[PDB]
């Protein structure tokens, strides 16, 4: 036998005894007491037994010479046993350590710092010295196990169940302990050659284990190596249930199983920290447990943000390793991490899956603020909950075809060469990602710019196909710290996939849709932009395909000469397609190739351009949905617009279709609308060489603040079914509110033509030019001016009204009515002309005008100028009525017009009425009524041609002042072969009363001249005059 | 702990997806292995911890099953999938095994 | 990862035997090695642990006495005794490699056939 020799107590009290050569006895009778021993051996067989007054009592055997402690025996306490030994301990096979707790450590303790409970392990170890456990050390409940060596190896089983194990190599090693159990250890100091291996089986349920090694140089050696078992099953505490540290130096190489299960709770927290963390092929660190998973971290934290875990410079994880944080039975996936500083090379199997009977998917992160290759496999899906996340982080990420990369594990490897990177680049295998998506889990990924100098922005360059053949509805995003260049296909053929490629939230880059890059969700939505945080990210697609089946597309991005520009042949199709832009120079949406968008519910255009326009489409562009709206603002350039001298722009909305903005100039366009509406806010809107027809009512709205025409129809076909043409042009400068010219056709047979124009100043209102055809049941003019017309007719144009015809305005300088041009205005009922001028004209006919109606009434006012003026030397005005005429106003004259009536009538009230060089002819009564208050005539013929076939010829003036009350010259014949010519002839003063001049042959069956004079003569017959009729002739007067 | 699986043998297609279910006589918290004895061979380990495969073996084989009720999935069957199937515990002491089931050729 | 085993035994009733499995690459004191007894008519039924580097075991039950596991660590290799054999001992003995889920890398086998 060999037991311990030389034993002298130092401090404290206590006895040792040895009953027996195979027996040794300690009996401890203070709290502390420290022994140093010449040797402290225990052969086989052999039993050194310590008798403590509690289990909270310590004692310390500091060997002081001999070797290493070769325990072989069995040691026992009921208490604490820490032994020193500067050469090392070794425990062989068959030993077995037995206490309250127990520290083996070659660092020598003060007995100042023993005896007075501060347990600090520090320095004066023999160099090379080790401490190796190769047989099984155990404590009871609530105790601790702590190796402190340059080297420490477990081979054997160590096993402190409720407590804490701690196998560390450093220089200083401080144990805080209270009330008999092991509260913190602080591990300080690297050493040289440090090494911590544990090739057996440690446990501590419901403790933790703490694994550290700190070494001075190994540059790339191992520093901590674990290949055996570590066991800390129990409750998820905070600080980490497995704890291993590399310190900041040399590799720490895992190849056993950390383990942190909880079969009824929650898993643990296992923790791998270290300068170059290796997992080998066997690796299983698995933190899973009953009712949700743990967490696993290795070499950081979440994306490394996590401050009590060291982030790692490099982790490799070879093929075959495996990372479990699933749930078992019901509850959420756990979190598991890898993370490093510069290289992160992912070949292995991590797992968080949900729950079989309940809870989400976990979150699995696998990056590097550096070089990333994420080859492995990754699952964390639910059988019943949501789908988890696979989050990807690193400075510049490549997709790339598959795994064959040359990559580096097992073949042509020797140790340790797969810390050395040589895959410049973070490519990414599309095989792990379409994995993912078909397994239920969903991928983000992340990029990051780093600091000036470096080549890595955030590209994401997608140089593979993705496809998602299977499986459950998941997310993929894909956010980049630089660009979003996309080489190849997105799609799905099963579930829905939701693709998010946005730009980050401080990003500066674009994102291409490059070269057949086609984007299929299956019923997914894509985003291609963000929503509202102002990150300058522009969107670029070339012949792209976007096709979200039944879910949303929604683009949105914004730059300096162009915000989302669309070239090549692109189609998108979706329930809602909302195309989102801004720019500063160019044009905020640029569609320049050939488009088709075609959306089941709605398509909404909006952006916003400083100096250019807002929404720009010149290419061959299609655009067909229920809904589509186009909106935008520009302060210099355009809002709206759908120029290009060779492509055409069709929209086809079957519901209704609304456009607004500062300017919308609408062309080379085929528009089919159910309510089709434009409201132009600042520079007025052009619809030029266009077709518009829609079911329902046009709203065609505009203000101009400029020198361009608010509502201006160039050669456009408007028409409306079922429908009415409303347009309501204002001008606030010197522009026209209402501009026709060209070729314009506007059909509203079911339904009514108003249009209105609101000028200012010199402004006109409605003006038309070229060949204007409208044809409506109703139709209807109206406009203001104040020194320009308000309604100013000046080319060719047809009205044809299945009902009426109205004419209404004002201007405070120009005409209110002005038609100047030829024209040809048809109603089947009535044709009514209102209007007001304070100098100019009320009503001005001058070209060749035709009205024809049922019914024709004139009516206006003019303080200074004409009421109704039907004069022009050239031009011929030709009426035709079927019913009443009535003529009312200021002042009438009518010259060069051929009037063909049932009734007629004049009514005027401030300066008489002249008839001249026209034929009137009526079937009933032309009665003529007229007041002046001028020197002008009341009633004035001069080479009238007047009959009345059926009727009879009534005229009634008044001379107010001292013109003539009625006054016949020229060539004038009245025909009343059925009826009466009776003239009435009021005047004052000095004036006459009816006074005939010329030749005036009267024709009626009788004849009456009746008048009043008073200075004057009543009636007064100075030309020639025939009056025959074929019963009386009367002449009275006074 | 009492470990009972079914059905006992199979007469199945090439090709087929077939179903092997096994249940404990007490609650084992998804501590159960699956192996493989094809014929002639020594059982190798397919499923551990009830759903997660080992390397080396297709993705055809999936586990499933929780508390006392599980069962082991073999999509489109292919010829070297015949011969017996264990389902074993490792939350009692006695790490006991089913009976076995076996899959012929139909 | 590898575990070979010795080959098959005829043995005359009332004897003893200290069978054989090799461990080879991997650590070998840090996974226990389980054996289990396979019989027609039985399947698999489990017999007893070994933990190589401590030499912790555990035993079915039903086994207790009549199996005792060790193990050389120094030659990484694990032994089985089975005393006082009978003719319903026949069985094929497997050793296996198990870490916390699975006992892993199963060896061939040995064929243990007891007859007068
Ligand atoms: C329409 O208005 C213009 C000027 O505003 C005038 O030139 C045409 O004579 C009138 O028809
Ligand atoms: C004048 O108007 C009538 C009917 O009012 C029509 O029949 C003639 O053709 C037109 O000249
Ligand atoms: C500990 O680390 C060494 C590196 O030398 C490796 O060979 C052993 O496999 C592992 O246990
Ligand atoms: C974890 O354990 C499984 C099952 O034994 C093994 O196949 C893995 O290689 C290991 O990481
Ligand atoms: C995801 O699903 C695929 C099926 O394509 C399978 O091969 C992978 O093993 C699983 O991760
Ligand atoms: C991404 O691409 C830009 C050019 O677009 C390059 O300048 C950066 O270095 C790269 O990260
Ligand atoms: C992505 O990978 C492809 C190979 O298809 C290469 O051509 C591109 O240059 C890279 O971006
Ligand atoms: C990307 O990976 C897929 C596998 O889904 C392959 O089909 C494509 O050829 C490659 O680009
Ligand atoms: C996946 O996508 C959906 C919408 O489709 C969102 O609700 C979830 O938050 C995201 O994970
Ligand atoms: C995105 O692209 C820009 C150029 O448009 C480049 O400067 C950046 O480096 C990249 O991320
Ligand atoms: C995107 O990647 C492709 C490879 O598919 C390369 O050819 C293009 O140059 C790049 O835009
Ligand atoms: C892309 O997805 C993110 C969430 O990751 C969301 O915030 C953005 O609105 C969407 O574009
Ligand atoms: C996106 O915007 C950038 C500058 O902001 C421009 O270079 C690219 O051409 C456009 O796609
Ligand atoms: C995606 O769609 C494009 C057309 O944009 C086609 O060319 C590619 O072949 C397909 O992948
Ligand atoms: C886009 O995908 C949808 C799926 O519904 C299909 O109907 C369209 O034909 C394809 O363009
Ligand atoms: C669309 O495809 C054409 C060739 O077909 C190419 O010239 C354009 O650059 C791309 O947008
Ligand atoms: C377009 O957007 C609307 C929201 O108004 C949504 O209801 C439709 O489902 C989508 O297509
Ligand atoms: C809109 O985009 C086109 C590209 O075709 C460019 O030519 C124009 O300068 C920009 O406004
Ligand atoms: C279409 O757009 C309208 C607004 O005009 C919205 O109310 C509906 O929800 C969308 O479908
Ligand atoms: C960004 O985009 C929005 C949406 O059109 C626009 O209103 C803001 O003016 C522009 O900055
Ligand atoms: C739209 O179509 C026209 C003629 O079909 C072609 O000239 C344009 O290039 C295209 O955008
Ligand atoms: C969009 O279209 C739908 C049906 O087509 C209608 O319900 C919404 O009012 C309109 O905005
Ligand atoms: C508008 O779109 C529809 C599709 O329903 C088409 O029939 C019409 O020809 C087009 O004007
Ligand atoms: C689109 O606008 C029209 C205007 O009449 C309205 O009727 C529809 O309900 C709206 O969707
Ligand atoms: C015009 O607007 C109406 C609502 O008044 C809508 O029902 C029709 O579909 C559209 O044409
Ligand atoms: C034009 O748009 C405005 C809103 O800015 C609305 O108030 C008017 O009714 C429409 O004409
Ligand atoms: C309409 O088209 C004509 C040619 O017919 C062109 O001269 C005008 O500029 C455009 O508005
Ligand atoms: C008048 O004629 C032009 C030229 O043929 C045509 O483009 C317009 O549509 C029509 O109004
Ligand atoms: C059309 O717009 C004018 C303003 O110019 C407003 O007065 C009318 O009420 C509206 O119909
Ligand atoms: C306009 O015309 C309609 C018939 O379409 C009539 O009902 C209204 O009285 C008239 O103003
Ligand atoms: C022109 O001005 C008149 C007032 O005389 C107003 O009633 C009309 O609405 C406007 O067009
Ligand atoms: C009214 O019409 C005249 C010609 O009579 C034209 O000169 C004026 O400009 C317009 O207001
Ligand atoms: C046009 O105006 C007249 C005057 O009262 C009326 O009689 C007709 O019915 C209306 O159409
Ligand atoms: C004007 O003409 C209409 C036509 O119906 C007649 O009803 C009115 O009596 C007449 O004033
Ligand atoms: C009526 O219109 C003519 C133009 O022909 C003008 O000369 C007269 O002064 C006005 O009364
Ligand atoms: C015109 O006015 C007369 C009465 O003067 C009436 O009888 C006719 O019906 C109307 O057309
Ligand atoms: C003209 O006015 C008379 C009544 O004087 C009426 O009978 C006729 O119908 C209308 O043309
Ligand atoms: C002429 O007009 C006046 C209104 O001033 C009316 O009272 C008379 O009835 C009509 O003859
Ligand atoms: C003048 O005479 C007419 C009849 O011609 C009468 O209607 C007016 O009332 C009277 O002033």
């Amino acid at each position: 036998a060999n037991l311990p020799t030389g034993g002298q107590i130092v401090a404290g009290s206590g006895s040792i005894q040895t009953p027996s050569g195979n027996q040794m006895n300690i009996h401890q009778n203070s709290q502390n007491m420290v022994a140093n021993w010449n040797s402290f051996d225990i052969g086989k067989g052999n039993t050194v037994q310590f008798d403590q007054p509690s289990s909270s009592a310590v004692a310390l055997n500091r060997v002081v010479g001999g070797g290493e402690s070769q325990i072989m025996g069995n040691l026992k306490a009921n208490g604490q046993v820490f032994l020193v030994n500067p050469n090392g301990v070794l425990f062989g096979e068959g030993a077995s350590v037995s206490t309250s707790g127990f520290v083996a450590s070659t660092r020598d303790i003060k007995n100042d710092d023993f005896m007075n409970r501060r347990y600090t392990f520090s320095g004066g170890q023999k160099a090379g010295a080790a401490i190796v456990n190769q047989g099984e050390l155990t404590t009871n409940a609530g105790g601790y196990i702590v190796l402190a060596a340059d080297r420490v190896s477990n081979s054997g089983t160590i096993r402190t169940p409720g407590g804490k194990t701690v196998l560390a190599a450093s220089e200083r090693i401080t144990l805080q302990l209270d009330n008999g159990g092991l509260m913190s250890v602080q591990v300080t100091g690297d050493v040289v050659n440090a090494l911590v291996e544990n090739r057996g089986l440690v446990s501590a349920r419901d403790g933790q284990v703490y694994l550290t090694a700190l070494g001075r140089g190994m540059l790339m050696n191992t520093v901590l190596n674990v290949s055996g078992v570590v066991e800390a099953s129990g409750m998820h505490r905070q600080d980490g249930n497995i704890v291993l540290d590399g310190g900041d130096s040399g590799v720490v190489h895992l190849s056993g199983t950390l383990q942190a299960d909880n079969a009824s709770g929650q898993g643990g927290k296992v923790v791998v920290q270290g300068k170059n963390i290796l997992l080998d092929k066997g690796s299983n660190i698995t933190a899973t447990g009953g009712q949700g998973g743990g967490e696993v971290y290795v070499g950081g934290g979440w994306q490394g943000k996590d401050s009590n875990i060291r982030n790692a410079d490099k982790v490799v994880m070879q093929g075959g390793a495996r990372i479990d944080v699933s749930a078992t039975q019901q509850g959420n996936g756990g979190t598991a991490v890898l993370w490093s500083d510069s290289y992160t090379n992912f070949h292995g199997q991590i797992g968080a899956k949900g729950g079989e009977t309940g809870g989400n998917g976990g979150r699995v992160e696998t990056s590097s603020h550096g070089n990333l290759q994420a080859f492995g496999t990754v699952s964390a899906s639910a059988k019943k909950g949501k789908a988890g996340n696979w989050l990807l982080d690193s400075a510049d990420i490549t997709i790339v075809n598959g795994s064959n990369v040359s990559k580096t594990e097992t073949t042509q490897s020797p140790p340790h060469t797969q810390f050395a990177p040589t895959a410049a680049g973070s490519a990414v295998s599309n095989t792990s990602i379409n994995n993912r998506l078909n397994n239920g889990t969903s991928v983000t990924i992340l990029t990051h710019r780093t600091r000036t100098g470096t080549a890595q922005g955030g590209n994401i360059t997608v140089n593979a196909a993705i496809n998602k053949g299977n499986g459950s509805d998941v997310n993929l995003t894909l956010q980049a710290g630089g660009n979003i260049t996309v080489n190849n296909s997105i799609t799905s053929t099963e579930g829905k996939l939701n693709v998010n490629l946005s730009g980050a939230r401080t990003s500066n880059g674009s994102i291409t849709i490059s070269n057949n890059a086609n984007i299929t969700t299956n019923g997914g939505d894509i985003t291609v932009g963000t929503t509202n945080t102002s990150n300058r990210v522009n969107i670029s697609i070339n012949n792209t395909t976007l096709n979200a089946s039944n879910g949303n597309i929604q683009l949105t991005g914004t730059g300096t000469d162009s915000g989302i520009l669309f070239a090549g042949n692109n189609r998108l199709t979706a329930s809602n397609i909302a195309l989102t832009g801004n720019s500063t120079s160019g044009n905020a949406i640029n569609l320049t190739g050939t488009a088709t968008l075609n959306a089941t519910n709605n398509i909404t255009l909006t952006g916003s351009s400083t100096s250019g326009n807002a929404i720009n489409l010149k290419g061959n562009n299609t655009l067909t949905a229920s809904n589509i709206t186009l909106t935008g603002e520009s302060t210099s350039g355009n809002a709206i617009n759908h120029t290009d001298t060779t492509g055409t722009t069709t929209l086809n909305a079957t519901n209704n279709i609304t456009m607004q903005g500062t300017r919308v100039q609408i062309k080379h366009s085929n528009i089919t609308a159910g309510n089709f509406a434009l409201n132009a806010t600042v520079a007025g809107s052009e619809i030029s060489n266009t077709t518009l027809t829609a079911t329902n009512n046009i709203n065609l709205a505009a203000k101009t603040n400029s020198a361009s025409s608010g509502v201006y129809l160039k050669d456009a076909r408007i028409t409306s079914t079922n429908g009415s043409i409303t347009a309501n042009g204002t001008a606030t400068a010197n522009g026209k509110a209402t501009h026709l010219d060209g070729n314009v056709t506007l059909n509203a047979s079911n339904g009514r033509i108003k249009l209105t124009g609101n000028g200012h100043g010199s402004a006109s209102g409605i003006l038309f030019a070229g060949n204007n055809r409208l044809t409506a049941s109703n139709i209807a003019l109206t406009g203001n001016s104040t020194s320009g017309n308000a309604i100013n007719l000046t080319g060719t144009a047809t009205l044809n009204a299945t009902n009426d015809i109205t004419l209404t305005g004002s201007s405070t300088s120009g005409n209110a009515i002005n038609l100047t041009g030829t024209a040809t205005l048809n109603a089947t009922n009535n044709i009514t002309l209102t209007g007001s001028s304070t100098s100019g004209n009320a009503i001005n006919l001058k070209g060749n005008n035709t009205l024809t109606a049922s019914n024709i009434t004139l009516t206006g006012e003019s303080t200074s100028g004409n009421a109704i003026n039907l004069t022009d030397t050239t031009g011929t005005t030709t009426l035709n009525a079927t019913n009443n005429i009535t003529m009312q106003g200021t002042r009438v004259q009518i010259k060069h017009s051929n009037i063909t009536a049932g009734n007629f009538a004049l009514n005027a009230t401030v300066a008489g009425s002249e008839i001249s060089n026209t034929t009137l002819t009526a079937t009933n009564n032309i009665n003529l009524a007229a007041k002046t208050n001028s020197a002008s005539s009341g009633v004035y013929l001069k080479d009238a041609r007047i009959t009345s076939t059926n009727g009879s010829i009534t005229a009634n003036g008044t001379a107010t002042a001292n013109g003539k009350a009625t006054h016949l010259d020229g060539n004038v014949t009245l025909n009343a072969s059925n009826g009466r010519i009776k003239l009435t002839g009021n005047g004052h003063g000095s004036a006459s009363g009816i006074l005939f001049a010329g030749n005036n042959r009267l024709t009626a069956s009788n004849i009456a001249l009746t008048g009043n004079s008073t200075s004057g003569n009543a009636i007064n017959l100075t030309g020639t005059a025939t009056l025959n009729a074929t019963n009386d002739i009367t002449l009275t007067g006074s | 702990i009492q470990m009972t699986q079914s059905p006992a043998s199979l007469s199945v297609s090439v090709g087929e997806t077939v179903t092997i279910t096994c249940r404990a006589s007490e609650n084992i918290y998804s501590n159960l292995a699956w192996l493989h004895q094809k014929q002639g061979k020594s059982p190798q380990l397919l499923v551990y911890g009830a759903t997660n495969l080992a390397d080396g073996v297709p993705s055809r084989f999936s586990g499933s099953g929780s508390g006392t009720q599980y069962s082991l999935k073999i999509n489109s069957l292919q010829s070297e999938d015949f011969g017996t199937y264990y389902c074993q515990q490792f939350w009692g002491s006695p790490y006991t095994f089913g009976g076995g089931t076996k899959l012929e050729i139909k | 990862v590898q575990l070979q085993q010795s080959g098959g035994e005829l043995m005359k009733p009332g004897a003893s035997v200290k069978l054989s499995c090799k461990a080879t690459g991997y650590t070998f004191t840090g996974y226990w090695i389980e054996w289990v007894e396979q019989r027609p008519g039985h399947g698999l039924e489990w017999i007893g642990e070994i933990l190589p580097g401590s030499g912790s075991t555990d035993y079915n039950e039903k086994f207790k006495g009549k199996a005792t596991c060790s193990a050389d660590t120094s030659s990484n290799t694990a032994y089985m005794k089975l005393s006082s054999l009978t003719t319903e001992d026949s069985a094929i003995y497997y050793c296996a490699r198990k870490s916390p889920y699975a006992m892993e890398y199963w060896g061939q086998g040995t064929s243990v056939t007891v007859s007068s």
